[PDB]
């Protein structure tokens, strides 16, 4: 049972979602021929 | 669910494509409007003192968040409420 | 392909194989003169964990051996991409 | 095949595919100007539920 003035004020509401960060360019680097792979010129993490 | 999508950058150095984002959007948002805290919610009827013996205040209405609620006639400023009882 | 030593051997001397469809692994040979430990490292510590960082660790078979190593570098992708709870 | 609008896209521009064995779906395109809802409708109500 109580009270209060009235602004003169402005809601801005919200809405919560959980999401996940993920790369901008969709990819993978496959292969279509058989064989027995024997050069790898990359290591993981650098352009 | 349905998916949304964000358009960031990653200059920084890291936002490793694997983490989660607690995302808090916006929707809607009015500028300069009238306030009577939510719990005043009772059609759709209220209560207004005078004096201090309360004489009601039927209204209409919205739009809430997160326990306020814009008030469109009304009800002006400085007045009297009943949040809540 | 390498010397390191032998670590599996799923085959049987006398056993038919069928390599046309998917490639039957036969012996598994990896390098046991070094080793490398892979610290799972959770999604809230990673803003912090950096490469070359005065690590220490311990074998789940040692009452104090306490190993004095160092972090060597970082993956950019989770432990489920690289090679829920994240 | 249709216009309706686009609803999936499982592919990557740069990606190898292998369609000889099973058929790689590439884009998924279905019609969003109408829709249709599918009321699950349990084994004891169906003697009753009729069309229109």
């Amino acid at each position: 049972y109580l009270t209060e003035e009235v602004k003169r004020g402005n809601i801005e509401k919200n809405v919560v979602a959980t999401g996940s960060i993920e790369s901008i360019n969709t990819v993978d680097v496959g292969a279509q021929v058989s064989g027995k792979i024997t050069k790898l010129y990359v290591k993981l993490g650098q352009q | 669910y349905y998916y949304a999508n964000i358009i960031v950058e990653n200059p920084e150095h890291v936002l490793r494509i694997g983490m989660t984002t607690e995302n808090n959007i916006k929707i809607a948002d009015v500028q300069n409007v009238l306030f009577i805290p939510n719990l005043a919610v009772q059609q759709d009827k209220y209560v207004v003192n005078v004096l201090n013996t309360t004489q009601e205040r039927e209204i209409e209405i919205g739009v809430q968040n997160d326990f306020q609620t814009e008030v469109k006639s009304g009800l002006t400023e400085g007045e009297k409420v009943v949040i809540s009882q | 392909p390498i010397d390191g030593t032998v670590i599996s051997t799923p085959v049987s001397e006398g056993q038919t194989v069928n390599s046309n469809q998917t490639t039957p692994t036969i012996i598994k040979v990896a390098d046991l003169s070094k080793m490398r430990i892979k610290p799972e490292i959770s999604e809230g510590d990673i803003t912090k964990v950096k490469a070359g960082q005065d690590v220490t660790f311990t074998i789940l078979s040692d009452n104090k051996t306490v190993y004095h190593a160092k972090i060597d570098s970082v993956d950019p992708a989770t432990t489920t991409i690289s090679d829920s709870a994240v």
